[PDB]
């Protein structure tokens, strides 16, 4: 079985798993110190540039309390790192990854799911497809 | 001729059916994980005996029409290693069938490979479905 | 002269002849049971799927009383045969094709007009131009 | 030059003409019948002197604007073969006319070879139109 | 320096300069008497055939006040001669052309801007560039 | 390194800025004179020191968005022959800075090379904008 831990995390009631081996931090930002770049929004951290990513507007999902402190998590891919925001941080977990099979074959945004304790569904992040 | 053994559901008004030995078992709509940036058809996953199973709408996939509140079942089928939760109205029974009560007039043309003929029961039509091209229409 | 022996047809208030040489049947039918096939709609009658077309959609004139008892011609094309649901079934008569001329070439759905006894005019269905 | 003879109508606020030897007669609009499925410009077919004659819808076919509660004419003319019933407002008379008088500024471009020219008339503007060329164009 | 008389002309608030050099004639026509040719309006003016143009339609400048009795300026290209109506005859006037740069290089309706006595601008009309 | 000047100005709640060198003149947005028919993101002209300068709208041509009510200031600059008068919300004042507080992280693809980096002041980020290559894109 293939075996990896990996954040647990909520959008509404979705729950979407980051596997651990591709966060870099865990922050909690505040709306106040966002700033607009050209098209994207970024926090700078120790010097440090980071485009923010919602996660319901980059899976495209109905959702609006947009609250001034918000949890969010920062994502490497290769040598770029980019934050993700989210509604909860449920926790870091163990899952077996699954594959979605061949209907979803063309979904990038995501890279299998898990089943988790109660029976309930995690799609697996896919961080070097999230944009 | 032979005999054949299919499962007759109804999507709304209409009435179709597909070979048993594709069937693993038809549940109850109960509960569906959206799978979001996926085509349009496809519902999302539900977990079932412990795995990951697609459910797609299949009114959509074939185009006919169909009402949201009464897809209340999912027939669970499969071809080879693919395997489809494909959500209709109301699942009606098996029928026992043979390849001369086969209706192979050309109604229309439609769903494509899709469709194998109707099947006349006391002058009540079903559409026969290759649930197989189905599958391979849907994967890639 | 071109003389031809048809059924004359109404729908709302105009008039279309259906050459006899192409009715299998006439009969009456009930909503009731017309079944949905694909997109089209079919009655079986003695074991025969026959695809039933209203002659108004067919060429989109308005109208709208779609009674639960409707009258139906069954015409034939080669070895493929189909209903066409009409509003009144004005009579046989024995009319004279005159063509309708050259501003009309591309209407395959009619083969041509005939002047009727009072003058009124009717268009001559083209059955195998009719889908 | 030569002596022209040409029947001149209205359109609306717009007045045009056409060579007289191609009208077989003006009669008033009563009763037409829809050709379904034909050009958006035809209204139909009447029946005149026992022969089916299509009447179509001038102002639709050179693009100018028309009210249709004063289409109350048919001008019936004939090219070779071919004849055709022009729906207009009004006839307003004949005109004798000499190519002479006979304007040919190039006030736009939008009626083709259908335009043949201006005729002033007291400094008041007709516009000649080719009914040969109307016709062969509606035709195929 | 290229100096150049010109026609100052406006429309609302806007100023237009006409050079004087293709100026034909300037008439005071009333709707009554414009004509409808085939999409284009015309007076005639001693058995002569102009087609006329609003400025303002040409422009496309908001602009309703469509008055019975309106002042319009002749002008003359090559050997064909057209009307534009306008709102006021500002006066003859002696202007300086100056070019309105490279951001405007496509603008053929205009040829360059003048600055007046007042120090406002005028653009100046090409006459062979407004259809 | 080098030492730079550059005007750093706001184009609602998005700051940017341009190399000092290139501006004549920073004036406040009075009286623009249409140009009709001319691109969707030039404003018009205006009358400055007796000559004519064309006034755009940055915003529009970067393809920020903007608030009317708040464009209150033109910036002047000029580049080879060229002069042009850009149309900003507020100047914030000039900045002296060095190509090592010039952060070239890749945060979007939009702005082209019309993007010449980020600078950071305080952990407060600024567009540094290769006036030039605006100019060239909007000539010809």
């Amino acid at each position: 079985l293939a075996i990896i831990q990996a954040l647990l995390v909520k959008v509404n009631n979705l729950v979407y798993a980051i596997p651990i081996a591709n966060i870099d931090t865990i922050l909690s930002i505040s709306k106040e110190d966002i700033q607009r770049v050209q098209d994207r929004d970024v926090i700078v951290i120790r010097g440090e540039v980071i485009p923010v990513y919602r996660l319901w507007e980059v899976l495209q999902i109905e959702h609006k309390e947009e609250l001034e402190e918000m949890e969010a998590v920062i994502v490497r891919v290769g040598n770029r790192k980019y934050g993700i925001v989210v509604d909860d941080l449920l926790g870091q977990d163990d899952i077996v990854i699954k594959s979605l099979g061949k209907v979803f074959s063309e979904v990038k945004e995501f890279s299998g799911a898990a089943i988790l304790g109660d029976g309930s569904i995690a799609l697996i992040i896919n961080v070097s497809g999230i944009v | 001729l032979k005999e054949f053994e299919v499962l007759s559901f109804e999507i709304d008004e209409q009435a179709l059916a597909f070979d048993v030995d594709n069937i693993e078992m038809v549940i109850e709509k109960s509960d569906i994980t959206p799978v979001p940036k996926s085509r349009h058809f496809v519902e999302g996953v539900i977990n079932l005996r412990g795995r990951i199973i697609p459910v797609v709408n299949l009114a959509k996939i074939l185009g006919i029409s169909f009402d949201e509140q009464k897809m209340k079942s999912i027939i669970v089928a499969r071809t080879k290693d693919v395997e489809v939760g494909f959500l209709v109205d109301r699942v009606l029974g098996v029928l026992r069938i043979t390849e001369n009560q086969l209706d192979l007039t050309n109604v229309s043309d439609k769903f494509g490979k899709k469709s194998k003929g109707l099947v006349k029961t006391d002058g009540r039509l079903i559409i026969y479905l290759d649930i197989d091209k189905i599958i391979e229409e849907i994967t890639v």
